[PDB]
């Protein structure tokens, strides 16, 4: 026998999920773990140095990471980068230099995104002044710094436009940025106030439809941003809660805590009872399944202490993640069905993502 | 009041995530990492920036402004990890937010430990 | 035959530290890391050098030379850690020694996982 | 209040120990944990990147580490280094460049040592060809490889000479190297065969006296190298085992598995029953205390699953370490007395060392 390298991941792309392990106890050795959701098999990994972030290219061909290096780790010159990795060989291909202000923080989806067309990576900066950085993937260059987004946070791509995204601002409204084919800002707009920052703060995680996004609040309200037009139209609140729910102080909690099943309009939200100030990141006691058309709950299931989730539209799946274990659910019907639990998928993960299958 | 002076308190009380002033701490308490509540462990550097907030002191009944400075430039302490979230808000209220590395602007941004510096009455 | 071909065998068996050919592994089994007993996980690089063990095959009763090549250039796999020491010797018999990183001469020496490559029957 | 840095370690040097945490699960973030052995308090730490090794300068002022960096951790140019850290401030002072072949491996004491006079750091190289590297601490320079040590392993300083050390060679003998004032080899000698590499391999860890070293074997024999005279005189075996011991197959096992209390001649060894091929790194069922003059066991106590130890001659102490927890023993009498256990001192450590006190 002879040991060989150069191999590709053993399972098809459509089986793959990406568990971003912060490894917070040893945060300089964060990594992405690649699993087969159909059987729990570990498929490979991508090292991501200090507090890496990850996403898969919308065309499924590449893995993008964002990280920070120093010449001697804890001393020497800082290099913030995006790296492009081959998705099948799990090999490094290209480093893209960033200014030394990429967001260092927990793995919310909206800190490291891409345009719908896949041509631009859109990432959050904090120096601590905030701005949004644009990376041209084909050119391998940082091409734009959206200072218009100062005081805003996170990136919500618009799936109905090729190079448009929104960010949540300090006024409780949304800033929409439309990039040109060069990745520079081509136009922008600002919505009316959607939510009260002080009285009803929203979680940043969107329940994202093709032409609208829903957001849940600290107190269990729901807000929406409809971007079917060039101007975003905002509305809300409606409450996730009925009177019985209110009596037990049910509120949302988690990190990447919501999901939308686009075909049905069902929104999934992690919830826990005995809500009060300071419980917004508590593990799920339940997952609630909301019909966003009727604005009513249709189902509730045990939450398995989950903190983050993600949805695959075309296979009708939901993954949940409690920090270490990944639960796989069939959501083809209103009540989710638990298929399996992948134990020990990470030591400290707050983010799981499916390999994209929908193309660009 | 004694409740304002952690160096005079029992270390087990101060090193606990339920110590009153640690009310929005996401990370390892520096007082368990070879430092104290207000001194970085040897060879780690204070952050010039931080998240902030107020915490209620149940011992004197008053509310205090806290600055949650980090100590930076050494790898993760690993001890006394807390994730308290009282009055913590998302990144669109950035200085109230604790899911970011408040070592981000340090000469070396590696996160070592965090603490709770008493600024004054709220 | 089947005793010498782990790709056909039970994965739970090959992913165990008690599997016969893993008798001097100090590290993570590559077969638990997205590789197999003789293929590195994607994006990790074989070591050209290794420690070597002789392990007893419980099926045919013969002893075999196993080359414990590492896969390198990715951070620690973390799965299926073994520390088996059959016939392992200290660094003064260096190629029988498994308390060193056999990725030490790779372009990137970061240790990912260890493989158990069957060379053949013990020499006679 | 104001958060300040620049502080020194809170406990005095004589209270300090160094637990070398390999963090094998995340070996790129190894580190040294500094503890107060008198009360179990964590005092600080020194980051040591990939598979760090550590020692304290003989004069007690500095901590020396040895590690490997790469420009991008898992890719880019390799830098093997020794670093000099201030012991009281736990701050980095100086990097000394090494050739890219410093030993990467578990933390045996003998892989990273210093001359008795403290002027030279003496370290093991493997490319995989072995040689010994000499670092001039004053100059901050790598001198040159001791190529004469090819086929040998580990460094045993001679405490009765300023800049001499021995290494164990594949012929079963010892090579002695005497350095000149410039750190180059001034002279050398090779002992006769001490042990049979094939039939009675020794553990590399010495039980080191001022003018002699003892070694234990896989089968529970003891060998000695006496360097009181011009050239090394070797002898052995004598057995650690009586008939009862032999009938139960007691043998040594561990990593840094032996120690010598020089003033009494007591040798400490980790032992376990039911020894056979493959058990030489098993945790200690017991610690045996041997009088090296009478060649008799004087005590046996529970091993607490220990794997490594160290002895302090100035305070008559032994520390033991099971990978995660450190046990503190008073060894001022033949039977060791357990004083305390420091729980959770490391995730994966095979080496603990005292901060030096005195020792001239
Ligand atoms: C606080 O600064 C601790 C921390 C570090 C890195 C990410 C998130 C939080
Ligand atoms: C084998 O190469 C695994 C290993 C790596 C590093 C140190 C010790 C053993």
């Amino acid at each position: 026998e002879v040991l060989t390298g150069g191999h590709s991941v053993s399972a098809p792309q459509e089986n793959r999920i990406y568990v971003m392990d912060s490894v917070f106890m040893h945060l300089t050795e964060s990594r992405v773990h690649v699993y087969d959701y159909t059987n729990g098999k570990f498929l490979g990994m991508v090292p991501t140095a200090f507090n890496g972030h990850v996403q898969v290219s919308n065309d499924g061909k590449k893995i993008y990471t964002m990280t920070t290096y120093h010449e001697r780790i804890t001393r020497g010159k800082r290099s913030d980068v995006v790296e492009v990795w081959d998705a099948d060989k799990l090999t490094f291909e290209k480093e893209i230099s960033l200014p030394p202000k990429r967001v260092q923080g927990l793995n919310y989806d909206g800190l490291f995104r891409q345009t719908t067309d896949g041509k631009f990576i859109v990432l959050q900066n904090a120096s601590p002044a905030t701005s949004i950085g644009i990376v041209d993937v084909a050119k391998g260059d940082y091409v734009e710094d959206v200072t218009a987004a100062a005081g805003c946070w996170s990136v919500i791509p618009q799936p109905n436009r090729p190079r448009s995204f929104m960010t949540i601002c300090g006024d409780g409204g949304l800033l929409t940025i439309n990039l040109g084919e060069d990745g520079k800002v081509a136009s922008q707009s600002r919505s009316k106030q959607m939510f009260s920052v002080k009285d009803d703060p929203i979680f940043i995680a969107p329940a994202l439809d093709k032409d609208k996004a829903h957001f849940v609040s600290y107190y269990g309200n729901v807000y929406s941003a409809d971007f079917s037009g060039d101007e975003v139209k905002v509305d809300g609140p409606w409450s996730l809660l009925n009177d019985e729910d209110k009596a037990k102080n049910w509120v949302p909690g988690g990190y990447n805590l919501v999901g939308l099943h686009r075909a049905s309009g069902r929104m999934y939200v992690f919830m826990h009872p005995d809500g009060k100030e300071g419980t917004h990141k508590f593990p799920a006691a339940e997952i609630w399944v909301m019909d966003t058309k009727t604005k009513q709950r249709v189902a509730r299931i045990p939450g398995r202490d989950a903190l983050s989730m993600t949805i695959d539209q075309q296979r009708n799946l939901m993954l949940t993640l409690d920090g270490g274990n990944v639960n796989v659910y069939d959501i083809s019907q209103p009540e989710p069905k638990l298929l399996r639990t992948i134990e020990g998928a990470a030591e400290a993960s707050l983010q799981v993502q499916f390999h994209p299958v929908g193309g660009t | 009041h004694i409740s304002l002076n952690p160096d005079l308190a029992n270390e087990d009380e101060v090193n606990s995530c339920d110590y009153w002033r640690h009310c929005a701490v996401d990370g390892f308490l520096c007082s368990c990492c070879g430092g104290t509540t207000t001194t970085c462990p040897p060879g780690s550097t204070p952050s010039p920036i931080s998240w902030i907030g107020t915490c209620h002191n149940p011992h004197d009944g008053k509310d205090y402004l806290i600055s949650y400075h980090d100590c930076c430039g050494k790898t993760a302490c690993g001890r006394c990890q807390c994730n308290t979230q009282t009055r913590e808000r998302p990144g669109y209220e950035f200085f109230l937010h604790n899911d970011v590395n408040w070592c981000m602007a340090n000469e070396n941004s590696t996160f070592h430990c965090t603490t709770s510096v008493l600024v004054g009455l709220a």
